[PDB]
């Protein structure tokens, strides 16, 4: 076998002579299990990136070759288990069973292998589900600053798949793989912790590149759950991914780049950084149905700084996705949790990504809140406004109300619906503002605990019949005179 | 984006103390001869009062706001020139 | 199989050795300045591979008068600490060196200062509540027992002095160990700390280590590893309880900034070395508590020029349980513990972990001081007058609230004769509750200013005309 | 000998071949007495900073070793002299006959080689004695715009120890070190000619590297100083070590370090100018018993630019030494003089080293101050009360106060013994009133003086002599001062 | 002029100017509120309003993001609707009438049913 | 210099415009490939200001005085052409367009000029 040496190593990187017939991208053996990948290659020497731990790698080791490119074991034992980004076990429960393997730089699907996105990925939040929808096949950024609740809904979305999954219908699970990339271990496990709680770790995968991990480890972290999502994705399932964070793989990134020293670009950044995102969410499709008809969507995470979008990567993501929910701080504070700035954030699929019932009554929502903020901040120093701007200014405060949800707290579809139609059709106007949520929360209960068959209706329909809108208004209506209005 | 919301900044500021001087002078000119820029007289003198204090803290606040958003731009150009100049010694 | 130096760039020395016996990547290497003023032993530590058998070193210790050419010695084995019980109630440098007993220690175990983190699955998260008497900090920013807590402040805002109040408020009572790592701070500090746990009887429960700030950057980039070897060996060896304090590990990511300039690698954004994540990760991974083995950490982590964005701190936020944010801001106004209530973060601040009741008023405190926080451009032009009366009786509760999260600190006697209180938990959610729902709105502010609890701001009320 | 030669030299940098044998750090002769000192070893040669005239530095030069590392004559020859940052004298008074030689990076003491500030250092500053005390081994930064005083509270300071040098006891003088870096060449003078006209170049060795200086220079002027203040404290001395400014300093190394191509972080200043500023100000100490018990005092200046104490080389100062006085450019053009900023002024360590009396007359000044700020911003007898508390804080450039007269007019204030007296007298009052306590009943002063405290019995004499003046002090405005 | 003709040059630099001065208007009313402005400023920022409200339009592919079919408003309908709104002819309509329709006759569909008339 | 050292002279230095001495440093030290110091000045910018500015002195009973014209980047006083430079002003003469306008010769305006001696 054809063997080079190292020459030069330090900081995670390695040069090494020889290998003539090396691949671009092809993993590396250096001595003691080490692996590496070859990224640059020039006429004197390969500078490989070492992946995992580079301490023990010496001038005039020998390496070889693997004659493979970049790729990791796949298949349906890496449900419920915690790997690394060569999908080696980091938990401790043993050798994963690998049905086959994949190269991680598998080319995404083209337009013609692609159908639209049409298939609701509901997340339990009614802000999102209402507002701004996630089809699967969808790609939707999760931005904001630290501690705005990217993560709570990222998992909140993972663990509201559990009912899809006992099912047991394959065109209805969602398996889920959640890519920690620059974590601490402990928020690692917490993160686990919370979804083996609800149930979630049957159906989900964590590929985890903690913070002590080398940047190789966390440059690949997200390919490497890419990878193991689009295994299923191309034999007919519905994946959905999250990447807790893009960010912190972009510095990986960076940091691998500046230490084989390619020339920097905006903020030191490799000029392939935006290709790096770029050519990974492309991988997350709605595969057309001769493929399969499977999908993966996508959660990838930015965190901004000082409430800063501008900056080089937020902007290459955002200019990525298919929408974005936008966290504030601001926003969160204020108690409105989720904290989603409205006015920004967007679902490139829209109504196609909603059952009909929710299209109906969530349909100019987004708008209604739009112009709603927009009158609030005009309206400040208004004495005597318009009734009609009066008008407005109570129902969007309702409906700012209607859309505040607890962490942990799922809504189903059905649910959701109801709980939309309560403010959009007018029947919260009645409610004083500060009551709206008791008020939704006890309607859905007694919806739940009597007429059940109105989210029967819905749940199995997908609309809501004109005979239901009847039932449920008259329901609306006498739970009214009982509701003690604080 | 931080000088670009410094500028609007300024630009706010200087309406608003366009406006407030005027106040003043006209509550100046009432005083010799409802609305709320009184300052603390509902909890002519009294808006003249109010609108001098509002037209200094304008100032103030114009003040203040041009410095940061001086100090933002020296900050871009140095940004810039490291950015520059570091990838030419890359390529150097 | 000794080596040569052949090149010397301030702290950063290039060392040939023979093929085959080049030194392994971290390994401590000596070299002799002889000097006559500067005469000392250079421990170098093997940082790079430059090929043809060339290392690239970093220097311990100044290496002002070190000529070319000059023997270096591979020692085999990375800079080692001693470890054990015996380190309690000494003082050490980077190297494991004592220095207020030179010599002491050199008989005991030495661990080297370079380890992997806990495995993966040893790591359990931690959700209990560390109480500290604080009111701003166990209200909104509750400290975890077994976490991470770090302090962040511009130049000057008192992190320090909140360092040695929880000294004095976690460690004294303490029935496990103490670790204080000095990293690149005053001197004086050090030697203010030393004394002060002298004299409170804490010291021989605590080991000190200083590489402060007239130390060369590799110094400075090592200290912070050698503390966090004497933390590890009581958490792991002794299955001791540790408390592990730092000062300041933005002066560890600094030194790597220097280091990484003088070791040739290209700068990353605003000059800072390209590895500033993972050399933080590195050493922040290994601060923790693993399964029945805890270490309450907290560490002050300085924010350049007051700017949070900046690439240091920025990174060290991921690696936080618990994050006390001071602000110049509210520095300038007086308030003390200068804590920024709406940026400060913890992560067992839910209801989940601390209840209904403490989630419910901490949460209304927060909304109220964003609310107040909002009007600010609006007050600073016209003041509260053109204000709507709900406003305007928010921003007056929202002055009482910002006051009452100030407290007279027990490390605070010092500045001001005044000794600290300590103020229950329960106290303080009843306290803010209350305020939250107005009942002390005829209080004047100044009622409310640099107390404890509720018998505190009766009495001042009164002292000063109104009544509680 | 070991010769090397130039083979290139730019921008004050050379770089030397040969020279096998140097040290790192050595310093170099080049012809025509230039001086060098040696950076960066490796090879193929020694780069090294030119310290003076770079511009008659040329590629084949012969360049000869001293066989020194970076280092200054050091030794008493050097009080009442002016040097540059090599120790050569340039006031054109002869030779400096040095005791010996010290290193330039020597390490600081360490934690166990110190011990707590505790004994005042008197600036004579009614404002900082008051608010900010210093006590000897502590670092004050003296901070703000240009044009606000910076330069002339620590003149004043250096002339305030004309008194503790005339006692002749080492335990109670203080020798003084001012450095001047990039520092107009009429301002040195000028520096030079009022601690001449106080009696001070007795006791003091001025460090210049003026504008005109290289940078070389500028960077090296306070370690020179520094260095010479050290020699004096590791003997049992007390030293007084003025940086003015470093603000300038960082300058001239990020000048430095950008010739030498080296990558800049923040405000393009190398990444290491903070541990250029803190190296510097941590052999600044307070020395244990076992040391000799001596101690250097630092008072580091920066400028800032429009008031921003935020900014990059600002925030580092803070970040090393022990407390900061502000001097506030609104203040200074108000006439408030000299203009410290209550607010932002702070002694971190100097409340142990202030003598009783002065701590029992200033603790309520501070608040009072403090708090008449804010209810000015917008009683009335409390309004009053801080009109006269600042016009007593004021106090004209070169004139120091005697703790013991600080003591009297901060009790003036502080006692509502100015409650009667027009506020634009005051300044007038205190000085006559002074005046009056040294022409007669100067055993207060000695009385202060000796026991570091005031006596009930002197309080009630002070009391006395103060109703005793009001009789017959004349106003401006013509009406008695009387109760 | 020359090629749009002079209705259309007139009418479209009286939108922008109109939309120019509430612009510079904006931030005075953020802070000192709206009854601080002259009446003649009151009545452009209520014809601003409603004018940039206009210039919305539900769009065709756009249905699939608001459940509305799109409309489509020929030029004359254009210049002669905006020339109006820039006259105060539609000034008695409240401002969300104008959101996201098509021509005049769209809007008097929906200021109808928001009770008001055209 | 040479009418103030030989001729025992004194002597008044017009310079117009002095912020372009600056900036023409700022264009040799790029030319000459050195890397720009904060804002894109040479790194030398303090150096160079001094080694012109530290010549306009008195001495031996005569003197050179320099009335200076000064040029400030984007109105910027903290800018560091203009900051340098005025580390070395003694005083500051504004000429108004207001007072010009009223007929006031020389248009100097007596609350914007400024002297440092003027104590
Ligand atoms: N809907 C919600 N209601 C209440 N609290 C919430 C909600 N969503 C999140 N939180 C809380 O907000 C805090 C931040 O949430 P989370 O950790 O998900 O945010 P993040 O942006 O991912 O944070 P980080 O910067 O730590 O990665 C946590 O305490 C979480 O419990
Ligand atoms: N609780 C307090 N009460 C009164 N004064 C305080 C308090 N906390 C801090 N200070 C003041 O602030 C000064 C700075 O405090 P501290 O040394 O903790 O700051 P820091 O953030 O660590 O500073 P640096 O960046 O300089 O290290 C203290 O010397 C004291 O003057
Ligand atoms: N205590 C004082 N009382 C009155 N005038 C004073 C006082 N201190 C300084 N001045 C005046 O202020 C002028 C400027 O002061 P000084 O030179 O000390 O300030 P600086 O901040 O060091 O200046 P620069 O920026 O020039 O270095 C002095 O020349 C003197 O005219
Ligand atoms: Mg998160
Ligand atoms: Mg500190
Ligand atoms: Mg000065």
């Amino acid at each position: 076998e054809e063997i080079g040496t190292v020459i030069d190593a330090g900081d995670g990187i390695a040069h090494v002579e020889g290998l003539p017939s090396v691949m671009t991208q092809e993993l590396l053996e250096f001595p003691g299990g080490v692996l590496g990948v070859a990224l640059n290659l020039d006429e004197h020497s390969v500078g490989a990136v070492i992946l995992g731990e580079f301490e023990k790698i010496e001038e005039g080791q020998q390496v070889k070759r693997t004659g493979e490119v970049l790729s990791v074991p796949v298949g349906d034992a890496f449900l419920g288990r915690v790997v690394n980004p060569l999908g080696q076990p980091i938990d401790g429960q043993g050798d994963i069973a690998a049905e086959t393997r994949r190269a991680l730089e598998l080319q995404a699907p083209s337009v013609v292998q692609r159908q639209s996105v049409s298939e609701p990925l509901q997340t339990g939040i009614k802000a999102i589900d209402a507002m701004t929808p996630i089809g699967r096949g969808q790609r939707q950024l999760i931005i904001g600053d630290r501690k705005t609740g990217k993560t709570a809904v990222c998992v909140d979305t993972i663990l509201n798949q559990r009912e899809a999954w006992l099912t047991g219908d394959p065109k209805q699970q969602v398996r889920c793989v959640y890519v920690a990339i620059g974590q601490k271990g402990t928020t690692i496990a917490s993160v686990k912790r919370a979804l083996e709680e609800g149930g979630a770790m049957e159906y989900t995968t964590i590929v985890a590149a903690p913070a002590s991990d080398a940047a190789g480890f966390k440059w690949l972290a997200p390919y490497t759950g890419s990878a193991i999502g689009q295994h299923w994705m191309y034999n007919g399932k519905h994946v959905l991914i999250v990447f807790d964070d893009l960010s912190k793989q972009a510095d990986a990134y960076r940091a691998i780049s500046l230490l084989l020293r390619r020339p920097p670009g905006r903020e030191a950044f490799p000029g392939d950084v935006f290709y790096l995102h770029s050519r990974l969410l492309e991988r997350c499709a709605k595969l057309s149905d001769e493929l399969g008809g499977g999908s993966m969507t996508g959660l990838p995470i930015i965190e901004t700084k000082a409430n800063d979008i501008s900056a080089f990567i937020p902007t290459n993501v955002i200019s990525i996705t298919d929408g974005q929910c936008f966290l504030e701080s601001d926003l969160f504070n204020q108690g409105v949790r989720p904290a989603i700035n409205v006015g920004v954030s967007v679902s490139r699929v829209g109504g196609a990504a909603q059952i009909k019932a929710m299209k109906e009554v969530a349909g100019s929502l987004r708008l209604d809140l739009s112009q709603y903020r927009e009158l609030e901040a005009f309206a400040a120093f208004a004495s005597d406004l318009d009734a009609a701007s009066k008008a407005q200014l109570d129902r969007g405060a309702r409906l700012v109300e209607l859309l505040k949800q607890p962490q942990y707290s799922p809504l189903a579809v059905e649910e959701q619906v109801v709980a939309i139609f309560l403010g959009t059709q007018g029947h919260l106007d009645s409610v004083p503002v500060e009551d709206v949520q008791r008020f939704e929360s006890e309607l859905l209960e007694h919806v739940k605990a009597s007429h059940s068959d109105i989210f029967d209706g819905i749940r199995e329909t997908k609309k809501l019949s004109e005979e239901a809108e009847e039932k449920l208004v008259s329901v609306i209506n006498e739970f009214k005179k009982g509701f003690q209005a604080s | 984006a931080t000088l670009r919301e410094l500028r609007g900044r300024i630009r706010s500021a200087g309406s608003i103390k366009k406006i407030t001087k005027a106040q003043e002078l006209i509550a100046t000119s009432r005083i010799a001869k409802d609305r709320g820029l009184c300052g603390a007289y509902n909890a002519s003198a009294s808006r003249r009062r109010a609108m001098k204090s509002a037209t200094d803290n304008a100032d103030d606040l114009i003040k203040a706001l041009t410095l940061a958003a001086n100090r933002e731009r020296q900050a871009q150009i140095t940004q810039e020139i490291s950015e520059i100049v570091g990838g030419a010694n890359a390529l150097a | 199989t000794a080596g040569r130096v052949v090149r010397i760039t301030g702290p950063v020395v290039d060392v040939e050795f023979p093929r085959g016996s080049v030194p392994e990547l971290f390994n401590a290497l000596h070299a002799e300045i002889t000097f006559g003023a500067l005469a000392k032993t250079l421990t170098l530590e093997v940082a790079q591979h430059l090929g043809d058998s060339l290392v690239r070193c970093i220097s311990m210790q100044p290496t002002d008068g070190l000529v070319r050419g000059v023997e270096v010695t591979d020692t085999g084995a990375s800079i080692s600490v001693p470890v054990g019980d015996g380190v309690k109630g000494h003082v050490f440098n980077a190297l494991g060196d004592c220095l207020d007993d030179p010599g002491y220690g050199k008989d005991f175990e030495h661990w080297s200062i370079h380890r992997k983190p806990p495995a993966f699955s040893d790591l359990e998260p931690r959700t209990e509540m560390l109480e500290t008497g604080l009111k701003v900090v166990d209200l909104l920013t509750p400290y975890v027992r077994g976490g991470k807590i770090a302090l962040f402040g511009g130049a000057g805002v008192g992190k320090t002095v909140l360092i040695q109040e929880m000294i004095n408020r976690i460690a004294r009572n303490f029935g496990g160990t103490s670790v204080f790592a000095g990293v690149g701070e005053r001197t004086r500090e050090g030697n203010d700390l030393w004394v002060e746990l002298a004299d409170a009887n804490v010291l021989k429960d605590t080991a000190l280590v200083f590489g402060q700030m007239d130390e060369p950057p590799g110094t400075r980039m090592r200290v912070a590893l050698s503390a966090l070897t004497m933390a590890e060996f009581f958490r792991d060896e002794q299955g001791q309880d540790v408390l592990l304090f730092i000062d300041n590990i933005f002066r560890f990511t600094q030194a790597g900034s220097e280091v990484s300039t003088l070791l040739g690698r290209m700068p990353s954004a605003v000059g800072y070395q390209p590895t500033l994540a993972d050399e933080m990760g590195e050493l922040q991974e290994r601060i923790t508590s693993t399964r029945g083995r805890s270490i309450t950490s907290m560490q002050a982590v300085y924010v350049p020029a007051d700017d949070y964005t900046d690439p240091a701190p920025a990174t060290t936020f991921a690696h936080l349980d618990a994050t006390t944010e001071l602000s110049r801001a509210v520095f300038s106004k007086g308030i003390f513990p200068a804590v920024d209530p709406l940026a400060s973060s913890s992560t067992i601040l839910d209801p989940a972990i601390v209840g209904d009741e403490h989630y419910r008023v901490a949460q209304e405190v927060i909304r109220i001081l964003q609310r107040y926080k909002d009007l600010q451009d609006i007050i600073a032009i016209l003041g509260i007058d053109e204000l709507s009366e709900e406003d305007k009786q928010l921003v007056n509760r929202a002055r009482r609230i910002e006051r009452f999260l100030s407290q007279n600190m027990m490390a605070a006697e010092q500045f001001t004769g005044q000794p600290g209180s300590t103020v229950p938990l329960k106290e303080t959610i009843e306290a803010f509750d209350k305020l939250t729902k107005g009942e002390f709105d005829h209080l004047p502010e100044q009622a409310f200013f640099l107390i404890g609890g509720l018998d505190d701001l009766a009495k001042k009320a009164e002292s000063l005309g109104a009544k509680l």
